[PDB]
RNA sequence: ACCUCGAUGUUGGAUCAGGACAUCCCGAUGGUGCAGCCGCUAUUAAAGGUUCGUUUGUUCAACGAUUAAAGUCCUACGUGAU
RNA sequence: CCCAUAGUAGGCCUAAAAGCAGCCACCAAUUAAGAAAGCGUUCAAGCUCAACACAAAAAUCCCAAACAUAUA
């Protein structure tokens, strides 16, 4: 089956219960799905957000219309839309209770794979279409193959170790040097400052 | 000599559905105005167009403007005319929908839908805030084939 | 060039920009803070 | 508002200043490093051992022909024993200097494809060439002996 | 300019396949398929036939002409109307090396089709690649 | 010579001196450029005027000020001169300016192929 | 330097050409800028410098013919383009408002009617930013927008 | 364009600018436009000699000059 | 010319020329492809 | 639900209009499925103009007749110590 | 930038689809050009290509004046 599959719009049995909007599934960076698995190119995600089912349907209808079904294979890499997003009736004052379940969605964390593509097939030949996506997405995304997903890591790896600075959001941070930990959040310590929101800053070490 | 035409009628404006709210009347009761009309695409004939050379091949008649509030309506879409030459056969599948021979004839071939209604026009004793606005009808859409 | 609401306060502030006096300011306070944890450490 | 937003959300004044204080900063490389200081071999062999097979070569500009007015002259070349050859300047150069064949460098420049042979049909050819008032004859050098135009019209005469 | 057709010598009028397609030029079709009737004469009848017309711009006719198709000669040498569908795994006739080298020492002949290679491989190589493409087996 | 100031940069086109007769529409924004060719002097004057200080002393001491668009200068105001203050910029020199004494001290850089148009 | 003389029948000469100055400061060096230690050191108004990269009618010279990096040659380039605007080559033209270190062309620039506020002003630019690492003298840096 | 001379003298030192301009211009892929003109190739401080029965005679030596400069050149004559 | 953020050649004589400030897109055998930034 | 509940009802209309241009007309251009006339679309332009009637408080709307056009808005849904 | 012969219109398919409607194969000559990468073709014909050679906009009137380079 080289062909990305049908994602549904919600779940077949829904949540009863409503949940709180813990937006720390969208903060921070992805902890899953952050390798190649059985390909070779991906769209990664470089920045949190929630996919609904009309991104989902964007990239399907796109990557199968642009790829070679012989060739060409396609996987997700994000479960379908899931955690439920209740709105109220429009047109109504705050209280009175959370609304109903208005749709499903899916969160995404920076550093996310959200489809991965594979086959005989060289990273030029689905740069075009994949970066498409990328632009589609709610989030900063980009088309990164194994090659220039390892480049860039490395790219990071190389700026901290060589950058001149003496002075790193880090070695601030957990040292408490101006008291500025009155001012960021304890999630700060373990971003580094590389997470501001659901945005991730990759130029910054 | 022959011209294949995608006609599409406008698309008669959404009813709003608001209410009335004034300084010494708080409840003042619904707003909502009806919208407009679609206007109609009617192919007239011309004595003086002589080939189909001038009719387009896609035609979109003007949709009506929604209801506003204040009970305000919206201008009906205003009717688009399609200049044919004397004895044009307007066919949909093969089914000669028109003949168009005659000075001064026409054949209106997408209708522009109906406009929606306001919550206002529902109001009535028994009905004393409604919400309702009928969405506006959408317009017709159909492919004529024009051939002299 | 109006800023909606009350400056500094609400969602759309008055962007504030940080010069090199600042800058200058922070990083002798950091370098006096990284002293104190060096004679803090014997 | 909440920590995550849809927009970027405004840091606190002393947030920024530290991020600021805290961006990277890349090395300088000292002095700019910018302003501090098988088919090849087949033609070799190939090259090397038609310079001994042929024993009169010449040389032309056959690029002024079409397809099918080059495939006439390459049939009527066939007619006789004479091969036509094309090859690159850039590995010819050195077969000049390898063959010792010094008088042959200001010879080889654009386009050159050469003629070997060893009967010389030139007569015939040089007739040919007429009829299309182009397309000159190049010098060459028959059995390690440079020949200039004149000399091969007196060899064909 | 030159006009390029395929068409079959046993039938000099099939009509929308020379008609339109010359009388763009300006063509005498009378003329054309009586030579093409000529050729027909001269050569076997009842095979497809390339030809090499170069309509002249002084609206004249040279039909140049060569050996009949690849295509249909392999297959009529190996009993075969129709090509193979699959053609890379379905066979229908199978010709032996003597029989390919046979049918290409009167092959290599035509001028307009520039078979003129003096080698034996340079030829048969290429005939073999044309019957591998097509559902046709190399004996040995 | 207050016509031949220069500008740095494209201010000649870009700064805009924006000024409102009261009326309704009296909105009027004339580019520098505009402004100098209108009037030889308002430039120089405005830039003194922004300035000076913002109270009632300001205009009082534009009174002091005397700009002449040219070389020109009243004999009474040249009788009054005391003294001439460095001009504040140094002006380049141009190649037509330069001596041939300079230009052959200063090397040849580079050796320019012989075989080029130029 | 070869020039092409009419008289039709038309012919090249090759006349004298200047050769570079004996001794380079620094040798083996990629550019000549670089070779005669000038990488951040001359500006618009070096006009003895900018000059020997110049057609005589003005244009600049190919990158390939005079050697230069690429940075040195936008760099020289837009140096260029500031003297000839600010008027310092005045014998290479092509056959009045005082002007220096204009970045762009004065007939491509549309006025500021309406700058920004304080926080978002639109400043006017001055200067190059290809000359941001010249050699700076001053205490402050010196300000590429006014 | 009525008629076309080009000499050169390879033998003696070679003039890249005239073999290339010979290589381009005296093409049969110009001259199937350019059928007026009439091409020789005689042989041998090089010379392009260009005929223009109505009036004219273009002479090129195109030692110094290149291959883009005597076509240019060409080419404004032949606008005339 | 149609204003576009993005400045794309649509077909090979399409050219970028940078006029009065900004970029343009000119094409003289399709003059349908002129384009401005 | 942040100012005003220790005399400002509100919507329309009259009068006078100030302003934005995201231009309805008039001006200048590019493209066109631009032969011409009609047009459609886009850039620039806010100096000037942008009708009168029937029903109905009505803004709006429908209808009648026109116009080069009968533009979208803001102005305390401009203006009621007029 | 240059430049393009050709087994042949590779077969099936289809009225016919010939590199280019679809399916199977994708070999093969000439120093070299894919049984074709895109246009164009009803189909052809023709064009190139890969070859060989060589960012923004709103309504009273923009909004300190300015300044690129004298030493920390
Ligand atoms: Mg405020
Ligand atoms: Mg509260
Ligand atoms: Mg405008
Ligand atoms: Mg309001
Ligand atoms: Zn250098
Ligand atoms: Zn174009």
């Amino acid at each position: 089956k080289p062909k990305l599959r049908f994602i549904e719009r919600a779940p077949l049995v829904p949540k009863v219960r409503r949940e709180p909007k813990n937006l720390s599934d969208i903060r921070g960076p992805s902890t899953e799905a952050t390798e190649f698995t059985e390909g070779n190119f991906a769209i990664l995600a470089l920045g949190g957000g929630y996919l609904h089912w009309g991104h989902f349907e964007m990239m399907r209808l796109t990557i199968n219309r642009s790829m070679d079904p012989k060739n060409m294979f396609a996987i997700w890499r994000v479960p379908a839309p899931f955690k439920p997003i209740t709105r109220k009736s429009v047109g109504h004052r705050m209280g009175g209770g959370k609304g109903a379940i208005d749709h499903y969605v899916t969160p995404v964390k920076a550093g996310r794979l959200v489809v991965e593509m594979g086959g005989r097939c060289e990273f030029e030949e689905v740069q075009g279409f994949l970066d498409q996506v990328a632009h589609k997405l709610p989030f900063a995304a980009k088309a990164v193959s194994r090659g220039t997903l390892e480049k860039m890591r490395k790219d990071q790896e190389e700026r901290e170790r060589n950058n001149q600075n003496p002075w790193t959001f880090e070695r601030i941070a957990t040292a408490n040097m101006l008291g500025i930990r009155k001012v960021l959040s304890p999630y700060d310590l373990t971003h580094k400052g590389k997470y501001w929101g659901k945005f991730y800053m990759p130029k910054r070490v | 000599d022959y011209r294949r035409v995608l006609v599409c009628g406008g698309n008669g404006g959404a009813g709003a559905s608001c209410f009335h709210s004034e300084p010494r009347k708080e409840f003042g009761g619904p707003d909502g105005g009806d919208g407009g009309n679609g206007g109609h695409v009617i192919l007239r004939v011309d004595q003086q167009v002589k080939s189909l050379s001038s009719v387009l091949s896609r035609y979109q008649g003007f949709s009506g403007e929604d209801g506003g509030s204040k009970n305000c309506f919206g201008r009906s879409g205003a009717v688009l005319y399609i200049r044919v030459p004397v004895g044009t056969l307007v066919k949909e599948g093969g089914r000669v929908v028109a003949d168009l021979s005659c000075v001064g004839d026409e054949y209106i071939a997408a209708l522009g839908g109906a406009g929606g209604k306001g919550n206002r026009f529902f109001l009535a004793n028994n009905n004393r805030a409604p919400v309702t606005c009928t969405p506006g009808q959408p317009g017709q859409q159909r492919v004529l084939h024009l051939e002299l | 060039g109006r800023i909606p609401g009350r400056q500094w306060i609400g969602k759309h502030r008055r962007p504030r920009f940080v010069s090199l006096r600042a800058k200058q300011n922070m990083i002798r306070r950091l370098e006096i803070e990284a002293e104190n944890h060096y004679w803090l450490s014997m | 508002s909440k920590a995550v937003t849809r927009h970027r959300r405004v840091m606190h004044f002393q947030r920024q200043k530290l991020m600021a204080v805290t961006e990277y900063i890349p090395p300088k490389p000292a002095i700019h490093p910018s302003c501090l200081p098988g088919l090849i071999r087949l033609l070799r062999r190939e090259i090397a051992a038609v310079f001994q097979d042929n024993r009169m070569i010449a040389v032309c500009q056959n690029v002024a022909l079409s397809a099918e007015d080059k495939l006439l002259m390459r049939h009527q070349l066939r007619k006789h024993k004479i091969l036509m050859k094309v090859f690159p300047n850039q590995v010819l150069k050195p077969f000049l200097e390898d063959s010792k064949y010094q008088n042959l460098l200001p010879l080889f420049v654009g386009h050159n494809m050469l003629l070997v042979s060893e009967e010389p049909k030139v007569k015939e050819m040089v007739r040919i060439l007429r009829t299309v008032p182009f397309l000159p004859l190049l010098g060459g050098c028959i059995d390690d002996t440079i020949l200039s135009r004149q000399g091969f019209i007196n060899y064909s005469k | 300019g030159v006009i390029r057709a395929i068409v079959r010598a046993g039938l000099a009028m099939p009509g929308p396949p020379l008609g339109p397609v010359l009388g763009q030029r300006g063509v005498s079709i009378n003329q054309f398929c009586k030579e093409f009737n000529e050729r027909t004469k001269d050569i076997k009848e009842g095979i497809p036939l390339p030809t090499k017309i170069l309509v002249k711009p002084d609206r004249t006719f040279e039909i140049k002409i060569g050996q009949p198709t690849v295509s249909y000669f392999l297959k009529a040498a190996a009993g075969i109307e129709k090509g193979a569908r699959q053609t890379g795994k379905e066979v229908a006739g199978l010709v032996t090396l003597k029989h390919v080298y046979e049918i290409a020492r009167i092959k290599a002949q035509d001028e307009a089709f520039a078979l003129q290679d003096v080698p034996l491989s340079s030829v048969v190589r290429s005939i073999i690649g044309s019957a591998r493409s097509l559902g046709i087996r190399v004996v040995k | 010579n207050t016509r031949h100031i220069a500008f740095s940069g494209n201010k000649w086109e870009q700064k805009v001196y924006s000024s409102h007769t009261g009326y309704p529409g009296g909105f009027r924004q004339v580019t520098a450029a505009q402004l100098h060719l209108r009037d030889p002097v308002a430039i120089v004057k405005l830039a003194i005027y922004g300035m000076l200080p913002k109270n009632l002393h300001r205009r009082t001491m534009m009174e002091r000020l005397h700009l002449f668009p040219d070389e020109y200068i009243p004999e009474d105001i040249l009788k009054n001169l005391v003294e001439e203050l460095p001009q504040p910029r140094k002006i380049p020199k141009r190649l037509d300016e330069y001596t041939q004494e300079e230009i052959d001290a200063f090397p040849r850089l580079w050796t320019p192929p012989e075989d080029y148009r130029l | 330097f070869r020039e092409v003389v009419e008289t039709t029948i038309i012919e090249g000469r090759i006349t004298a050409t200047p050769k570079e100055s004996p001794n380079p400061p620094n040798p083996s060096g990629q550019c000549p800028i670089c070779r005669w230690n000038l990488k951040h050191k001359y500006n618009y108004d070096d006009v003895l410098l900018l000059s020997q990269f110049i057609r005589p009618h003005g244009g600049m010279l190919p990158r390939k013919i005079t050697g230069l990096c690429q940075e040195e040659h936008r760099k020289i380039e837009e140096c260029v383009k500031m003297a000839h605007r600010a008027g310092l080559l005045p014998n290479h033209r092509p056959r009045q408002l005082n002007r220096y270190l204009t970045r762009w062309a004065p007939g491509s620039v549309k006025p500021i009617y309406k700058k920004g506020p304080r926080w978002n002003r639109v400043r006017m630019p001055v200067g190059s930013p290809l000359l941001r690492d010249n050699v700076c003298y001053s205490r402050t840096p010196w300000k590429l927008y006014h | 364009v009525k008629q076309v001379r080009v000499q050169f003298c390879p033998f003696e030192k070679n003039v890249e600018s005239t073999r290339t301009f010979l290589q381009t211009v005296s093409s049969e892929k110009v001259r199937s436009t350019n059928l007026n003109c009439s091409v020789i190739a005689d042989v041998r401080e090089p010379c392009v000699d260009v005929l223009f029965g109505d009036g004219h005679r273009l002479i090129m030596r195109g030692a110094h000059l290149t291959a883009l400069e005597m076509l240019t050149a060409f080419a404004s004559h032949i606008r005339a | 010319f149609k204003n576009k953020t993005v400045l794309k050649k649509r077909c090979k004589d399409c050219y970028l020329v940078k006029r009065r400030g900004r970029w343009y897109v000119y094409c003289k055998t399709h003059p349908r492809h002129k384009q401005r930034q």
